[PDB]
């Protein structure tokens, strides 16, 4: 028993779409508008972090084909950099990364759906984290029963939030249309552009929130049919859409709000829908909502496919893995997601630990690039289907590492409590991987509870 | 495989009844936490407390009026006209006020009443195309104007000595001609000289409502008693009235605060405006260390305030002599005032002004930004308390939003505050410790949570602190 090959072209494109276009669009704006200072400027941030993304996927696309194996960012540092530092990278991205960024937009998910009960209020937070969770647990049974049902839930939430957005999108036109056209003349459109790269920096941080799992098909390769074809054709159909759909969104914001309004906003999107329908204005959150149903979805759809690739590696324990028969998923690794995500709702705030850990984000992305480079060289012995003009790797590389550096330059206290934490899990690694001759004494219980496991959800190991 | 079974062995050791039934167990027991988890947030949504609906404001709720009542003295000399006002929008824009009162523009020659039209525009302020013009200039700026009306505004008695009823159906033919011109409101002065004025500001009411409901008509007293001013507004409840019932007084706190009182238990706390006048300055009425007491006030009270020009940097007819007091000359740089040229100094001008973060017009802009932004200064809840010899302490709060309590210090001695509240519903109850926006006179930290049993005020100091809705 292996995994399958069973997602095809437009699955791809569903996966991709789904998962970028989450809660960002809806949330972020104030944050770019608030320090940008201008809509012109924030309209630059926007289409600058648009070319930004577009860049890197297009280098781990070329990555993705040459070394043709799943688990992306983590296989590549693994094949190039050896075990230690592909397991710091699986160490951060198992107890931080995924389940924030998973936990994030199932919260936003249930504030979003609540509002229309709530409208001039602040929705009730403990209902608030009962529906997150609620979220989280339907979407693991969905994807512990099968591939294809996942595949499905995938499919129908990008549709939906593909029309969400185009209604959006054609409101500020007809608006524009109406012939009052208050901003976005092009005499004023650029007054409050302050200057001062130093915050603007972290105006392009809340940007590049919106583009996040920009990569996650790298993450469930070796499911892909024709994985040479069908994985660069659905990066290349997949991030021109989404930078096109975000920069026409904030456009269409800014023809019905103004400056301060939009400063002084909790939701940029009720006030779209206050302003433009007032009856039947129910409609756009319940929208949103279903965008961060969708995103949820393809967030713990590949991050149980990285905890599975991580062990077949001997970095994690043996019971991750395991397939179970018949119904071909893995289980104990979506299991593993789900909890991981759920041990998250004891946070007060946790949209505070971005910018705590984003440094290390752009860092390991910016090493799988210069191992791609270093491999280009020190491995010529590869077919490589699509091979990337070079100099694209090289500006991706000096832009990650700007990004890095002015990252330790403003916020030095944030980025050494993220050392401190991307170190602590080296005893980790010690014990777990360097200490084989184990003492006798846990050899034993190791087999006992994970043939205990396997006896409960009935997985076997992975072999055919 | 690696630290465990392989397919077939576990295929023989887990497929045993027992261990079929702890798998469907273990099934059922998540369905059924899965639905106890639903059952609980709905639960949790039904037994919350619902939110009230938003009272469906007007344009004038939002902040601040601005009275101009000549406008050859607003600018200078020459640029006196209709066109040179266009220009100053900007500065209008920085207040954050939200209306625009001009004064009477038309042509009126002297008590002769035959020679007085009110849809003919003097040629000393432009013509009809330069109003059209300002309008929409205004309008962009989103910036209403209102038209005053007083027919008689050169004369000594404002509503024409002769009979009124001419005068009176004139006004009437003005309105339903200005209002398709496109303004938003009126203004009728001195109504205390208009005899059975309670009648004709019915009339006037319902011609000004009877085109949109997006329109306003302000009527103006100098009586400063009680008894006449509700005689006004008996049958018109929707008729925004400025008098001189603030003014008159002033010296001591507890006297301002039952004046504030007894009006709002006196008209069923129904939206007001506040004033010191109806048409004069705050330096008229008030010497220049209660200048910032005061705009904290009226910026913080349940209505509209109603300021004139010169209020925001404190404008002083007795300061600079020879010099009309109903008129003065506003201030815009050192060269405003051309006679005695040295008279003017730098502190008294709105360029000088526009830096010092503790001049007046530094405070008039974070008021009137506070105004118009926070709901529950803009629709919320007062409730005044009892505290010490000499004080005025409120509390605005609308119904989850941030709350706000004003503490205000008429006295001359300084004093401890002594805020003991008790009378104040359970979900404006004070907490131990509140925040602190700002203070009229400098030497305090704005920030920091200040506690409120040992809070002491100096001299003719007045504060600004904020507590959330909570327990
Ligand atoms: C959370 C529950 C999900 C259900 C699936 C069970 C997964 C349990 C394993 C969780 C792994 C946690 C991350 C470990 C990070 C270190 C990895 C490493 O160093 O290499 C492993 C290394 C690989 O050795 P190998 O497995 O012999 O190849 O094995 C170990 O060193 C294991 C020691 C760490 C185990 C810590 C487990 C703490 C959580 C236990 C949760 C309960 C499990 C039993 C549930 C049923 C009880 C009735
Ligand atoms: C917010 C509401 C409107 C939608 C939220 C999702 C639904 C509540 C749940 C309930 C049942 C779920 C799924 C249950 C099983 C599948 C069957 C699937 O078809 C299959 O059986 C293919 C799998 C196979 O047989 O191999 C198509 C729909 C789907 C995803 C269902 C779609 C709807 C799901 C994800
Ligand atoms: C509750 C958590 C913390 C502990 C982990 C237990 C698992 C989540 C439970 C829930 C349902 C259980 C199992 C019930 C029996 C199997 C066989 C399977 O039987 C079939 O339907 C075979 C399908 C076919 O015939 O084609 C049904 C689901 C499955 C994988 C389940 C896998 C997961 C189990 C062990
Ligand atoms: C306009 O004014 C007229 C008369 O001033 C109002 O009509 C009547 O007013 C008297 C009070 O003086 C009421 O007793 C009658 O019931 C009114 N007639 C009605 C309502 O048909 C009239 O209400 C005013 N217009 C508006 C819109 O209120
Ligand atoms: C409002 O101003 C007038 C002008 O000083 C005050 O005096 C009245 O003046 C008119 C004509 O000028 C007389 O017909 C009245 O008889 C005067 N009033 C009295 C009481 O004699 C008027 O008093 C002022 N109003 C108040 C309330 O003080
Ligand atoms: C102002 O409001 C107060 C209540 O807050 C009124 O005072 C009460 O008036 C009724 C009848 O007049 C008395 O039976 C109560 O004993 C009064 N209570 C208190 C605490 O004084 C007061 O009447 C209102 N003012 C006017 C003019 O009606
Ligand atoms: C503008 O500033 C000058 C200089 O500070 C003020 O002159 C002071 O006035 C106060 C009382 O008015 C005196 O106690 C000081 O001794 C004066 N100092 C000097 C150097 O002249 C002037 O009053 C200020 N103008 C206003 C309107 O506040
Ligand atoms: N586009 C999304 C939306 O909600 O709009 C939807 C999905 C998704 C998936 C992965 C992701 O990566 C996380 C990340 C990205 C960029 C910058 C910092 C972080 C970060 C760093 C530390 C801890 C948590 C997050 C972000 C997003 C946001």
């Amino acid at each position: 028993v292996t995994l399958q090959r069973n997602i095809t072209l437009l699955n791809g494109v569903a996966i991709i779409v789904g998962t970028i276009i989450g809660s960002g669009i809806f949330v972020t704006p104030t944050g770019v508008l608030k320090e940008a200072g201008s809509p012109g400027l924030a309209l630059v941030v926007w289409a600058a972090c648009g070319v930004f993304s577009i860049v890197g996927a297009l280098c781990y696309a070329e990555l993705g084909t040459t070394i043709s194996k799943s688990g992306g960012d983590y296989a590549y540092m693994l094949e190039v950099y050896g075990s230690l530092p592909a397991f710091l990278k699986l160490w951060i991205e198992l107890l931080i990364i995924r389940p924030s960024s998973q936990y994030i937009v199932a919260l936003v998910f249930a504030t979003y759906l609540l509002k229309p009960l709530f409208p001039t209020c602040p929705v009730p937070e403990e209902a608030a984290k009962l529906v997150a969770c609620l979220c989280v647990l339907l979407l693991t049974a969905v994807n512990c029963y099968s591939v294809k049902a996942a595949t499905r839930v995938q499919d129908a939430f990008a549709a939906a939030k593909l029309l969400a957005l185009a209604l959006i999108i054609l409101l500020g036109f007809v608006q524009i249309g109406k012939g009052d056209v208050s901003n976005l003349d092009p005499n004023f459109s650029f007054e409050g552009t302050k200057l001062d790269v130093g915050n603007i920096v972290l105006a392009l941080y809340s940007g590049l929130f919106a583009y996040g799992g920009w990569n996650y098909l790298n993450f469930v390769t070796e499911e892909m049919i024709n994985p040479y074809r069908n994985l660069p054709l659905a990066i290349i159909i997949s991030l021109p859409i989404v930078t096109l759909v975000y920069v026409l969104t904030n456009l269409a914001y800014f023809t019905t709000l103004s400056t301060e309004q939009m400063l002084s906003s909790e939701a940029v999107a009720v006030d779209f829908g206050n302003y433009h329908l007032g009856v039947m204005s129910w409609i756009i959150p319940v929208f949103v909502g279903l965008s961060c149903f969708g995103s949820v979805n393809g967030s713990l759809f590949t991050s149980s496919r990285l905890f599975f690739v991580g062990s077949r590696e001997g970095h994690l324990p043996s019971i991750l893995s395991m397939i179970h028969p018949q119904l071909l998923t893995p289980v104990p690794s979506l299991v593993f997601t789900c909890v991981m995500t759920l041990l998250y709702a004891f946070s007060k705030d946790i949209f505070s630990v971005i910018n705590f850990f984003s440094f290390f984000n752009w860092l390991c992305v910016a090493l799988a690039i210069i191992g791609m480079i270093w491999l280009r060289h020190r491995k010529p012995e590869l077919e490589r289907p699509i091979k990337v003009n070079l100099a694209l790797p090289v500006f991706f590389i000096l832009a990650c590492l700007f990004l890095i550096a002015v990252s330790f330059w403003k916020t030095p206290v944030e980025c050494g409590i993220g050392f401190t934490i991307i170190l602590s899990g080296l005893p980790v690694y010690f014990f777990g991987v360097w200490w084989k001759n184990k003492p006798k004494w846990l050899l034993q219980g190791i087999f006992s509870t994970t043939v205990l496991c396997q006896k409960l959800m009935q997985v076997v190991p992975q072999e055919t | 495989k690696f630290t465990g079974l392989s397919k077939e062995e576990l295929l023989k050791v887990a497929g045993s009844p027992g261990w079929v039934r702890t798998r469907w167990a273990l099934l059922l027991l998540f369905w059924l936490g899965w639905l106890g988890m639903l059952a609980g947030a709905v639960v949790i949504i039904v037994r919350a407390p619902r939110c009230r609906e938003l009272p469906a404001q007007k344009w004038w709720h939002t902040g601040a009026l601005y009275r101009i009542g000549d406008l050859q003295a607003f600018q200078g000399h020459g640029a006196g006209n209709l066109a040179g006002l266009k220009g100053r929008l900007d500065y209008l824009s920085s207040l954050k006020v939200k209306g625009l009162v001009l004064g009477p523009i038309h042509k009126n020659q002297k008590d002769d009443v035959a020679q007085t039209d009110l849809l003919q525009i003097d040629p000393n302020f432009g013509s009809k195309e330069d109003f059209d013009s300002l309008l929409q200039s205004a309008k962009k700026k989103s910036i209403r104007v209102i038209l005053d009306l007083t027919p008689n505004y050169r004369g000594e008695n404002s509503w024409f000595s002769t009979q009124v009823d001419t005068v009176a159906t004139k006004v009437k033919d003005a309105l339903e001609f200005w209002l398709q011109a496109g303004v938003d409101g009126f203004q009728v002065r001195d109504i205390e000289n208009l005899k059975d004025a309670s009648s004709f500001l019915a009339e006037w009411q319902n011609i000004t409502k009877g085109f949109s409901e997006d329109r306003l008509l302000i009527a103006g007293t100098n009586s400063s008693d009680l008894q006449q001013i509700l005689s006004l507004l008996e049958s018109n409840k929707d008729l925004l009235l400025t008098s001189s019932y603030l003014s008159d007084s002033g010296s001591t706190g507890e006297h301002t605060k039952s004046l504030v009182t007894q009006y709002l238990n006196a008209t069923g706390n129904r939206w007001c405006s506040w004033s010191l006048s109806q048409a004069r300055l705050l330096t008229s009425f008030l010497p220049a260390q209660l200048l910032r007491l005061y705009q904290l006030m009226l910026f913080t009270l349940p209505g509209t305030p109603v300021f004139s020009y010169g209020d925001e940097i404190g404008l002083d007819a007795a300061a600079l002599p020879g010099q009309p007091m109903e008129a003065p000359v506003m201030l815009w740089d050192e060269s405003s005032f051309p006679d005695i040229p040295g008279a003017v100094s730098a502190n008294m001008t709105v360029k000088g002004q526009s830096e010092d973060p503790g001049s007046l017009l530094s405070l008039f802009r974070r008021l009137s930004d506070q105004r118009s932004k926070e709901r529950s200064l803009l629709h919320g809840d007062f409730h005044a308390f009892s505290a010490g010899p000499g004080l005025f302490s409120y509390i605005r709060h609308w119904d989850q939003n941030e709350r706000f309590l004003v503490v205000l210090n008429f006295g001359d001695v300084g004093l401890s505050a002594g805020l003991q509240a008790s009378d104040l519903p359970a979900s404006a109850s004070l907490p131990a410790k509140a925040d602190l926006l700002l203070s009229t006179q400098p030497g305090r930290e704005e920030g920091s949570p200040l506690e409120l049993e040992r809070l002491k005020l100096e001299p003719h100091e007045g504060l600004l602190l904020r507590f959330p809705y909570a327990a």
